[PDB]
């Protein structure tokens, strides 16, 4: 990705896009999905997430 | 996705009737190697042919209840 | 009002219940009727025994479902009522004095 | 072997949106940081807002 | 100590849309936050329409040409970008353009309406070369502040909207150019205080006053946080009320049975075994109590009324 | 016209002479003003004898 010009944070912490996690942490997003249960399937869930 | 749908189907298998279930892994062939026949399985189980396929009618007709074809319509697409 | 609206429950349940057969303990049990609840009912409004009524409605629930273009033929009894294959196809033979497939193709 | 080729072209607008490499004919090459309204901006006396 | 000082008279308007407004009463130490305060509001609680939805007949997208056009489509959507629409009745109204022959085609040939009120006619918005095609199109402006972008806007709408719709980027900022001094003013007595010239430029869509009191009452509005901000009725019903069956409301009432209490504290399946009631009363039953709650032979909490 | 209302959540009191006080989100240029407008007022007007 691109660098951004601005703190916004503190040291300890940086500032991501909606969609890094949103390509990246869909794996946990089905898991913990699936943990609650809020979605039928994993199927399901991914067209829920597209 | 055909990891889920094993397990879904049978905790299925397990959460009915045992003979069913057990008809309904040796006709399709689920946690099987060999795929049996209609033949195959009643000189298994019992001679007489009809009695299966009555059995594997009921647990069809079974499956398809709506209230436990609520969690399965959802691999529909798959 | 006939043994306090026995009528108007025992349509509802014949809607609402499932393949499993009408008999006098299935029906009399949780249908608010006694033997002679229904006994009166059937010699009056109805004037025929039970086994014809329940397998005439049962064929004219499946007059549909044999038009409905469905392959799986030896379900069609089972998923109205009928335990049997033979059952069914015995009453509809004693009844439209047809074959099974001469009814479904059309 | 090829029976029909079907070309679209899509075309976006792809607005501005902080991320972008900006510079002059200087040479002074940077990043669009953030984008903040013309209100928190520094402003002239009369009528030019930076 | 205290004062309220009733102020801000103006009908400065000299020469163009530019009004020359003294602010007053103001105290030694509250005339840059005040003056920075009031631009802050005028520049982003100032809601005005203007285009947002146009339709051009013969027209399949943005990015085409139009015969008999000497600019094109992206021309024309950025010149309607800088006009302004007066709406006095309702917040949503749908403007119409109808001008044909060869000439400059501007904002004077929109089919004027009575409470729809055009800031300029001398508008340039587009030009016609030829006399034989001429330019339609429906304007569907609608009342918003702030800034709405395009990529939200079309993921807002749910329904699909038929081929030729073109989407706009709505403006809801009147206010551009704004500016405040803060001079010493005339005073009788206390000759410390000053006055705030507020010098502003807006394209005849809100009035000075109008725009001031809008601004402090969205002020007050968000302010006022800090000086404010620091059983079940069908249970109760008779047997004979609760709208069930004939048969369910006779019969209870006949045995020494009035009252669903009554009913409750006895089993279910020892007290309808009496041939007096039906087995398809136990449905009723279950709905009464197992939908609120209720588990079998509990004791109510407050059965009375 | 659908401007957010602030709520106020947290009034933390850390020491009697310490507070964090923590007010809902606004609208962009709000937070800013308002709290120009309450140092201005607290550090410029504020009535007090000594």
């Amino acid at each position: 990705s691109v660098i951004t010009v601005g703190p916004y944070l503190r040291l300890h912490q940086c500032g991501l896009p909606k969609k890094m996690a949103l390509e990246l942490f869909k794996p946990f997003i089905y898991g913990k999905l699936e943990l609650r249960g809020l979605a039928t399937t994993i199927k399901a869930a991914k067209k829920m997430v597209e | 996705t055909t990891e889920s749908l094993r397990a879904a189907t049978h905790d299925v298998l397990a959460g009915l009737t045992a003979r069913e279930a057990k008809v309904l892994r040796m006709r399709f062939g689920i946690d099987m190697n060999t795929d049996y026949t209609l033949e195959e399985v009643g000189k298994q189980f019992d001679v007489t042919r009809e009695r299966i396929r009555q059995i594997e009618a009921k647990a069809l007709r079974k499956l398809r209840h709506p209230s436990r074809s609520e969690v399965l319509r959802s691999f529909l697409d798959d | 009002t006939i043994s306090a609206q026995v009528i108007d429950t025992i349509v509802e349940w014949i809607d609402d219940n499932l393949h499993q057969p009408l008999r006098i303990d299935d029906i009399a049990r949780h249908a608010g009727y006694s033997k002679w609840h229904l006994q009166r009912l059937f010699l009056q409004y109805k004037g025929e025994s039970l086994g014809r009524y329940i397998r005439e409605r049962k064929l004219l629930l499946a007059a549909r479902d044999l038009r409905d273009t469905d392959q799986r033929v030896y379900d069609i009894c089972l998923k109205y009522g009928f335990d049997s294959q033979q059952t069914f196809t015995r009453v509809f033979t004693r009844t439209f004095n047809q074959p099974p497939g001469a009814y479904r193709k059309e | 072997g090829v029976l029909k080729i079907v070309k679209v072209y899509l075309a976006v607008k792809r607005r501005i949106q902080p991320g972008d490499k900006m510079a002059g004919r200087h040479g002074n090459k940077g990043v669009i940081s953030k984008i903040n309204p013309i209100e928190d901006m520094p402003y002239d006396e009369n009528g030019t807002p930076v | 100590t205290e004062f309220l000082k009733p102020r801000l008279v103006d009908i400065e308007q000299v020469s163009s849309t530019h009004a020359k407004v003294t602010l007053e009463p103001l105290e030694r130490g509250f005339g840059h936050t005040l003056g920075n305060a009031l631009r802050r509001i005028l520049l982003s609680s100032m809601p005005g329409c203007a285009v947002t939805e146009v339709e051009i007949d013969g027209v399949l997208h943005e990015y085409s040409t139009k015969e008999g056009v000497q600019e094109d489509i992206l021309e024309i959507l950025l010149n309607l970008k800088g006009l302004a629409v007066r709406v006095q009745g309702k917040d949503e109204v749908i403007l119409t353009l109808n001008k044909s022959g060869i000439g400059p085609v501007t904002a004077a040939d929109i089919t004027h309406d009575g409470d729809v009120e055009i800031v300029k006619p001398q508008h340039v918005i587009c030009h016609l070369t030829d006399e034989n095609a001429s330019i339609s199109m429906r304007i569907k402006v609608q009342r918003g502040r702030g800034y709405v972008p395009a990529s939200t806007r079309i993921h807002s709408e749910e329904d699909e909207r038929p081929i030729g719709r073109l989407l706009v980027d709505a403006c809801y900022s009147p206010v551009e150019r704004i500016a405040y001094n803060v001079e010493a003013a005339r005073v009788e007595q206390r000759t410390d205080l000053d006055k705030l010239v507020i010098e502003m430029e807006t394209n005849g869509t809100i009035d000075p006053e109008e725009a001031i009191r809008r601004a402090a009452t969205i002020l007050a509005e968000q302010l006022e946080a800090f000086v404010d901000l620091r059983f079940d009725p069908i249970l109760l019903r008779p047997v004979d009320d609760l709208e069930l069956t004939v048969r369910s409301a006779n019969c209870l009432k006949a045995e020494a049975i009035h009252y669903i209490g009554d009913l409750v504290q006895r089993t279910e399946v020892e007290l309808l075994k009496t041939p007096n009631l039906g087995k398809k009363s136990l449905t009723e039953i279950k709905d009464v109590l197992a939908s609120r709650g209720l588990s079998l032979g509990m004791r109510l909490e407050n059965w009375p009324p």
